[PDB]
């Protein structure tokens, strides 16, 4: 019919991606063993019989994540050629996971992604995860895009990343690697949805009502806004949104490509008992800060083209009530130049419960992405972080030794800043 | 015996074209599995101006459906009146929408033009007469207002004679439902100046307060509001389908209206329209009808008459009336408020008379005029479209298609003179 | 009484004919043990062109088989109509086949060649009346293109007044299935243009093309493949079997097609095809079977006749219909397509009619035409030739049959002549 | 009806040919004692009751490889006759296996096959296998080989032979006796099929899921492939495919007639769920090097002449467009003075699946044969290889030893650069 192609990288990318099946089969019919007790062919392959086959790769260099699915309860369903795991993973090194061990396995993953191509009549695009501290994330995840930018060329390639946190950090030579990754994203990818974790965690305690949660919770929360991507590929709806629409109307400039999401209502099973939850509701609650999945505050900047996303009861008469409500809003802003500024799709097919979720049954819910000029924050944080351990030379060594050339430090370093200029010329006004 | 080709394009054009085939296919009595079961002999006088029959005892509407990709089309197909449609007349791409006016016109419109023009061929010289060609699409999109731009063209250039009559649905100003409208309108709009005979503009802001202050409908969906264009083109046709006391088909439309090549841009309204529950209180004779379809508040183009003047305008009516009432209100409407007319065309207001109402109406009426208040239409976009273009960045995913930067210097100054042009004419 | 007597040849022309005589029985109505059973006696009124008689009632096709090897016959041996056959038509070698074209003309094709023109002499002299010869063989081969041209010359020799028509295959365009067709197809070019009469060209490419488009089939095998050439050879031989308007036999083709002696290969279609759901659709007329014959798709050549221009056209009418109608539509797409014919040759296309139509279709139609089309055909094999021809290599496979180099050089020769003798009458 | 002659030398051959004749039985439905619970005739004879017979001949000059046959349960299906074992084999001496010991046993084989010639109305083509590395395999292969020549003339003489592997190898001799043979096989074989065991043993790990193969298993590959291209013979067909049409279309030149061998697919069980198993599949599988039978790379070289063989429920519909997908991906050189390059042949006879098997009942296969300069590389390697032996002498005081005279060294070394000469030759272009 039409087909989107799933490629996962590293442990978030595996963790993500167990979130995202879960839902997609616990959404259309389909049991862990791959027989039912439509849409399918977008997501899913047919070999005959009743038996069905996801179309995703999953890739990382050490085996732990690998065979927690392998043996997990959901290892019937995949393809064993679609689990791909290395021996040694990268230690967080973006050069050992770039030019000493990447290269030993690229090759590899590359014919069973364009394997996976052929089975698919109507390819669309591709959906590609990362984790930006990650060694195997940053490393591998640029030369993965490199090829397919050569392989493939005009085929939309989203991604969907974890970028790291204003404060909340696991890893001391995070820096590092989301700059030199920075550079390979951004000429490449047709467009990368940004979230970060610290958010998120702080989204799952207030809006959902959790004291501690793990890293479980967040990705089901992940997996909620990529179903709501495709719902308009999937089932019906009042005014489809295909994925060629998203990439014009959020894309401004070549290199502003960075969306921000945000996903609403965020309710315990509890509270969504006492609350109607209309349209007018909803639409209210995405444009908080409070809300949003990325620790940014968009009234530091501007608004750039948005996108809305309606799943269920959702009509569309109410849909232009609420938005003009929207521009009301003086708190919001917008630049002179982007007066429209929104693109709204309805579908009918509504949200999908988890076993042992911790979202509630609602019968309406919307989804959100935003281009902003406040992400230039997060990059500020992160181009200020980087000059202090570079200006002692804190950690070179490792990434010398693994095959980089000490001369893609600056350069990194340089493609950052005109990124941060491209920033601030845009928002800037005549 | 004037046959009309009616296709359809885009995500917007397909859905009102299923909802307008139920129009018709009720109003003349034909099962949705084809076949005639209706109730009176003159619904199969002139059947044949929209249908085309099969040997099995079945009835084929005279459509052709264009997409640039199947979702659309398979809704069509779980659509009541599915069956209908011939199998053959659906053609489809294999790719994305893109919603790109330029991607629209030469990436994918160029391989599915040759393939769509010879399937409309087949239906284009397969009846005994053809009298003009119907289009339902959108401007704010990038499939029918690209592709359904480039098949204007060649339908121009294989058949000049006949009447190119479009029905469009123009961006909304208030609430814009995509981000690059200003670029997609713009450069259709010059494609539909100067091949189309006819043009109607339809906003969805209208229609959703027409449904909001008159039919009380508390959510009003896409059904409800492709339902009140639906009898706009019913009402049109109904002069070819149905005798009456005084015909007037596209072509006398046309002429009348139609002052000068370019000022053709026409609003339309309908009228009666009443909530479902106060129609009781309602007394419904000819003058009431009058009364609606001049009220600014019934025009489902969300352009004030008022701020502009009149040029031409036409009524028309259907069902068993005294034609005298029709002609005297004309004459009372024109003289009422002549400030709003031009001195130097006297009789602004055409009238036409048609036997046989629609269904469920014992009388109604249909109105279509011509005005400069399409100012305020072209100056919101040409307003927006200044503010877009000095930020020439979102021309970088037109120009990778092919499009040259000077189309876009083109678009603006054409439109802008038929703004011009309509202002030197209010004098 | 106008018997023609049938041969088949090779793994393409046996398995083409198995599939022909169930055809032709089913029209006739013969049970397949030999005996009739049918339901007209207008079937018994000149079965004498294709069967001779048996004791008992029974009747026996004028059929010879021809091939190299047992295994192709064993198959036909145990086919549903294999019964019919008679047991001594069935003449063999006992070598490989080869699939060279010098092994199977010279080496096994003298054994051959001697047993089987008795086998013919049976069935030539054992009837009142000949008018000509019907032959199925494939090109791209070593058997039927080797052995097939040998015996053409032979039939040629002893019977020069008889219609040498022959049903051929030609190798591929685009993807085939012998990398040395060039050679073989070449060669046999040079025989079959000065000895036969009336030769059609059959493209495998246009069978899978005509079958995913029209039919829908998902898996289209070659038994569907060789139904739908069989119904081409049946409607042309339908003319001599039974009564109609205007009758057009074999000799009246070739007399009004063929303007000049070697300007003779020919194109054929058939109608009307449809797909098994669209059928209810359509309403299946004269002018619907016109629109259908003159389709560039549905010609079984791949070669596009809007790339060159027509010569001759013919096509054949069958079921009891109007005359006018037919006359009409002969007019109409003549005058319409000038652009496509010969200036210097009015009336270019002719026309016949036949009372009955085959089974389960009340109204058939059959399409041939010559046109300057052919030229892209053979280039495709004469480019592929010179790239072959300079690596002499192969022709050593060749030479162990005696083949001398001079062969290659005047089968090209010859045939590039024919390349430029359509390219002169173009003007 | 129509027969093919099966002639086996070595220890190779014969137990290949016990690999062989298992299928066989297994494909025909024949009990191991000649009675049954059509193609029969083709490669077996009947006898009256109910007892068939192979139409085969196992040579060798040691009995232990025969006498496992004659103890075998299979003994009752052989005819004693055929069963000829010699009494000390050439002990990997090419010298030994040709001139001393050869031409004890010679005239005796001679007799035996000729008189199975008699039995063979319509044999029209022999099968003979070798090992080029062993002794027997390489001296009394090539002296069969010249008899023959001259005892049948223009009957069809194919083989299948193991070439030396590029690095694994058994034999220290073996580069001596590969290139001795190799003047016998030119110019008296009709046309012989090249493979190796290294690439064997790789195919059947990764493909067929086996951690340590042996013997068995690769022999019953090899019978695989000479089932698939009997079957055209034997079995119904919409496309028949005749040795002597493999012999015209395969071999450009006469002495670069050297094929190369591929079949797909070639997968286990519990991979066969996942993949559909298409027409296009298959066929996009037989072109990846990884899949050859011999370890060299066809990228190396280009593309003169192939020759494709279906199986069972294949469609002639899927088959031209599986084709012409192959001719678009120009990662694959054919040379312009050869456009069409093909023929395919089409059956409806699946494959036979053997108890204690190591392939997956797949409805449809497909067998692979085609001519390429990349065995140009294997020639070379094995040039190279012998040369560093004669400089030195290495080892030339065994063959002289047993009748060779040293003259025939540096001829069969002018012969192999003469061969080299012509696929490079053909490899130029105009
Ligand atoms: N939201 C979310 N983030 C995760 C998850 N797992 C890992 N991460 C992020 O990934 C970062 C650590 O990098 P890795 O997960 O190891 O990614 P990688 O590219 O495989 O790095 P290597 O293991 O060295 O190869 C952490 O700081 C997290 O922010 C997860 O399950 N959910
Ligand atoms: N694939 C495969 N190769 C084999 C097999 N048996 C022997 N070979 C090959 O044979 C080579 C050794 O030579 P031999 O098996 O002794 O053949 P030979 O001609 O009889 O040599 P001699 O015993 O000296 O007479 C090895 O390098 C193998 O490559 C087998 O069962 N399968
Ligand atoms: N009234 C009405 N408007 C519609 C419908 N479907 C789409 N639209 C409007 O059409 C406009 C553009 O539609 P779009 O999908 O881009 O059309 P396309 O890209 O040319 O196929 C949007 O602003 C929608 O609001 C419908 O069923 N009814
Ligand atoms: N349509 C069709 N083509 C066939 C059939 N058998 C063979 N062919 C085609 O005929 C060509 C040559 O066939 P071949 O076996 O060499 O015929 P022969 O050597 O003359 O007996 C090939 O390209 C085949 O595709 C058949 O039954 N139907
Ligand atoms: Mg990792
Ligand atoms: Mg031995």
């Amino acid at each position: 019919m039409r087909e989107v192609i799933s490629i996962h990288v590293g442990q978030a990318g595996v963790q993500i991606g167990n979130g995202c099946w879960e839902l997609y089969c616990l959404e259309h019919g389909i049991q862990p063993d791959g027989q039912l007790p439509d849409a399918f062919n977008t997501f899913f392959s047919e070999t005959g019989a009743g038996k069905h086959v996801p179309r995703a790769v999953f890739v990382d260099l050490e085996p732990t994540v690998v065979d927690e699915v392998r043996t997990g309860t959901y290892r019937q369903l995949f393809h064993p050629e679609q689990l791909i795991s290395g021996k040694e993973d990268a230690a967080n090194n973006y050069a050992r996971g770039h030019y000493t061990v990447g290269k030993e396995i690229i090759d590899l993953t590359l014919d069973r992604i364009r394997k996976l191509a052929d089975q698919c009549t109507g390819l669309q695009g591709f959906l590609i995860f990362h984790s930006f501290g990650g060694g195997t994330g940053a490393g591998f995840g640029s030369l993965l895009l490199e090829r397919l930018s050569v392989d493939y060329g005009k085929k939309s390639k989203l991604e969907f990343t974890v970028y790291p946190s204003p404060q909340v950090s696991t890893a001391i030579v995070e820096p590092y690697n989301s700059i030199l990754a920075t550079h390979s994203m951004i000429d490449h990818s047709d467009c990368a949805f940004m979230v970060d974790n610290e958010a998120l965690y702080d989204l799952c305690r207030r809006a959902l009502d959790i004291e501690r949660p793990t890293y479980t919770n967040l990705n089901r929360l992940i997996g909620q806004v990529v179903s709501s991507l495709t719902a308009s590929l999937r089932f019906d709806g009042a005014l489809n949104v295909d994925f060629t629409e998203f990439q014009t109307n959020l894309v401004p400039y070549a290199r502003i490509h960075f969306p921000i999401c945000s996903y609403a209502p965020v309710i315990s099973a509890e509270k969504a008992y006492h609350e109607q939850l209309s349209v007018a509701e909803i639409t209210n609650s995405l444009f908080e800060p409070a809300n949003m999945m990325v620790k940014c505050d968009p009234r530091h900047g501007k608004y750039m083209a948005c996108t809305l996303l309606y799943r269920g009861d959702v009509v569309p008469k109410d849909v232009s009530a609420a938005v003009a409500t929207i521009k009301t809003k003086r708190t919001i802003q917008f630049v002179d130049w982007c007066p429209t500024g929104f693109k709204m799709g309805i579908n009918y097919q509504p949200p999908t419960v988890v076993p042992g979720g911790d979202l509630a049954k609602v019968q309406r819910a919307v989804c959100m992405l935003a281009n902003t000029t406040a992400i230039a924050e997060a990059w500020s944080r992160l181009d200020h972080k980087f000059d202090l351990m570079y200006a002692k030379r804190a950690f070179v060594h490792w990434y010398v030794g693994e095959g980089m050339e000490e001369a893609e430090f600056p350069e990194a370093r340089e493609d950052l800043a005109l990124l941060e200029k491209d920033y601030d010329e845009v928002a800037a006004e005549s | 015996v004037r046959e009309i080709v009616h296709i359809q394009a885009g995500q917007c054009g397909n859905q009102i074209g299923a909802k307008f085939w139920e129009v018709i296919s009720d109003e003349h009595g034909i099962d949705p599995t084809g076949s005639y079961h209706g109730d009176s002999d003159l619904q199969l006088e002139r059947i044949n101006v929209y249908y085309n029959e099969a040997t099995g005892g079945k009835y084929v509407p005279r459509a052709i459906l264009v997409d640039l990709e199947p979702g659309t089309m398979d809704s069509v197909r779980a659509g009541q009146f599915g069956q209908l449609f011939r199998p053959d007349n659906f053609v489809f791409g294999q790719s994305g929408a893109g919603n790109n006016w330029a991607k629209g016109y030469y990436t994918e419109g160029q391989e599915l033009c040759e393939s769509i023009l010879d399937v409309i061929r087949k239906e284009a010289e397969s009846c005994d007469c053809l009298q003009g060609f119907q289009l339902v699409h959108s401007l704010g999109g990038g499939t029918g207002a690209g592709l359904g731009t480039l098949l204007l063209n060649k339908l121009r250039e294989e058949y000049p004679d006949r009447i190119l009559s479009t029905y469009s649905i123009v961006p909304s100003p208030k609430v814009s439902d995509t981000v690059v409208e200003p670029y997609n309108c713009t450069l259709s709009v010059h494609q539909l100046v100067e091949s189309a005979d006819e043009v109607f503009c339809i906003d969805n802001e209208a229609l959703y307060d027409i449904c909001f202050r008159t039919l009380k409908l508390t959510t009003p969906t896409y059904g409800d509001l492709n339902h009140l264009v639906s009898m706009v083109m019913s009402g049109t046709t109904c002069a070819l389908r149905f005798p009456g006391q005084l015909n007037s088909d596209l072509r006398k439309l046309a002429v009348n209206l139609v002052p000068f090549p370019r000022l053709h841009f026409f609003i339309v309204g309908f009228a009666p329209l009443t909530s479902r529950g106060s129609q009781q209180y309602r007394a419904l004779t000819v003058p009431e009808l009058t009364s609606q379809l001049f009220d600014n508040k019934n025009m489902m183009a969300a352009c004030d008459p008022r701020r502009g003047v009149y040029l031409t305008a036409s009524a028309h009516f259907r069902g068993r009336m005294s034609s005298k009432e029709v002609d005297e209100q004309m004459l009372n409407i024109q003289a009422r408020n002549t400030s709003y007319f031009v001195e130097w065309i006297p009789s602004n207001v055409k009238s036409a008379i048609c036997d046989i109402p629609p269904r469920g109406l014992k009388m109604a009426a249909t109105f279509i005029g011509n005005t400069t208040a399409f100012r305020e239409l072209f100056t919101r976009v040409d307003s927006q479209f200044q503010k877009m273009y000095a930020r020439r960045a979102f021309i970088h995913w037109y120009v990778n298609e092919g499009l040259e930067t000077v189309e876009f210097d083109e678009a603006r100054s054409n439109m802008t003179d038929l703004i011009q042009e309509y202002e030197m004419y209010e004098t």
